[PDB]
């Protein structure tokens, strides 16, 4: 039950900037320190910085302008990162981890699930949703497919779930695209048996945090 | 700082086969309690960084006996004793001894698996879409393995060129296959200039190309 949990997606204006949080359980916040990592997107891991609640030492590995700031709340076991000036080289995904409370060996051997921090001068773009409907073409005697297209978003991510996450078994969500507009755009499917067809209801959840949107989709079948 | 390199960038193997990462160090990772430091992290993919080795060795809970730690001085190696589906990831070799923590580039893990045929299913573009001015086909080929399958659209039998797009899932971390969708996007003018819409799926799976095909005026 040792865990961490990170705040959720965040995009940014050139110039401005974020705090993503960090939030311990199951260990004795005050005995670990806290190490921020960025992972920008396709990339390997770079290490950012460390923090500890026991010592009050903190170490950055490129800072020289400032612009990092890692924090520790210990009446409430929270870390925080904040990053400012951002730039569209700031994009990336940052993780923090539990890690040593003095000048001894970092292992980092909890993470936390990560935090997408997007910078661009663009507006974010909510997607549109459309339903691909099963039907004798999209079947294969007992099994049918059915799925939604999230289309025309910026910028990821977008998390698509299925009938409230009571659906996740055959569920592919596929990697976005990048269409000629600079918008993204992916589709979710699920193959389901085709014998209920007639009983069952498929709904997309289609979540854009960046956007604040929330689509649900019930997807229906055609003849 | 350290420059962990790891090698190689890419491995694909055979299920129940073994598997070997190296990683080589800029400075000897021997710190001064005597004692070699080094941690082998586990990435599946949307997910975090899972530890799986640390003190070059020592395995973590939950981690598998198939994964084993090795090394000395600036070369290190991780290796599968037999490589399962649910190994597909990336894996980071990272040291903490010296004062940067620094990782490796990172080797993405691809398993190699018996041959299986697409899923051939194609979705009409919906009603509201055409509404908006933009039809999206889709052609989807589900569960299949090896990852390389061609597909053409073909719209009145004419082939299609430069308007579809392709998206491939991760390798599923259960049954090792792949998923494809291919989009071709068309404007509601181009929609209806046609009536026929196909796609010509061929791969190592197939005896023959499968066509799963349309028409405009129904589903």
């Amino acid at each position: 039950q040792v865990q961490l949990v990170q705040s959720g997606s965040e995009v940014k204006k050139p110039g401005a900037s974020v705090k993503v949080s960090c939030k311990a359980s199951g260990y004795r916040f005050s005995n670990y320190g806290i190490s921020w990592v960025r992972q920008a997107p396709g990339q390997g891991l770079e290490w950012m910085g460390w923090i500890s609640a026991y010592n009050g030492n903190i170490k950055y590995g490129n800072n020289l302008q400032g612009r990092v700031t890692v924090t520790t709340d210990t009446s409430t076991a929270t870390a925080y990162m904040e990053v400012r000036s951002l730039t569209s080289d700031d994009t990336a995904v940052y993780y923090c981890a539990r890690d040593v409370p003095a000048d001894g060996v970092h292992f980092m051997d909890v993470w936390g699930q990560g935090t997408l921090v997007t910078v661009s001068s663009a507006s974010t773009k909510g997607p549109s949703v459309f339903p691909l409907a099963p039907s004798s073409k999209s079947t294969s005697g007992g099994t049918a497919a059915l799925g939604c297209l999230v289309k025309d978003y910026f910028p990821e991510p977008v998390t698509v779930s299925w009938n409230s996450g009571a659906l996740t078994s055959g569920v592919h969500t596929f990697p976005a695209v990048l269409q000629s507009s600079g918008l993204y755009s992916l589709s979710s499917v699920v193959t389901v048996p085709s014998s209920s067809l007639g009983t069952q209801t498929y709904i997309c959840n289609v979540n854009h945090k960046p956007s604040n949107t929330k689509v649900d989709k019930k997807v229906e079948p055609k003849s | 700082d350290v420059v962990m390199t790891q090698s190689p960038l890419s491995l694909p193997v055979t299920l129940g086969q073994p598997a070997s990462i190296s990683c080589r160090s800029s400075q000897s990772l021997v710190h001064s309690d005597t004692n070699t430091y080094l941690n082998w992290f586990q990435q599946r993919p949307g997910q975090s960084p899972r530890r799986l080795i640390y003190k070059v060795s020592n395995r973590d809970s939950g981690v598998p006996d198939r994964f084993s730690g090795s090394g000395s001085g600036t070369t290190f190696t991780l290796k599968i004793s037999r490589v399962e589906a649910e190994d597909v990831g990336i894996y980071y070799c990272m040291q903490g001894s010296h004062w940067a923590p620094t990782f490796g580039q990172g080797t993405k893990v691809e398993i190699k698996r018996t041959v299986a045929a697409p899923s051939v299913f194609i979705f009409p573009p919906s009603d509201e879409q055409l509404k908006s001015g933009t039809a999206s086909v889709v052609c989807l080929l589900n569960n299949f393995y090896p990852r390389e399958a061609k597909v053409q659209w073909k719209v009145d039998n004419a082939l299609q060129s430069g308007n579809s797009q392709e998206s491939v899932t991760e390798q599923d971390s259960k049954d090792s296959t792949y998923s494809l969708s291919s989009t071709l996007t068309l404007s509601k003018a181009d929609y209806e200039k046609h009536k026929v819409y196909a796609c010509e799926v061929t791969h190592q799976g197939l005896s023959s190309p499968v066509t799963k095909s349309f028409n405009r005026g129904e589903c």
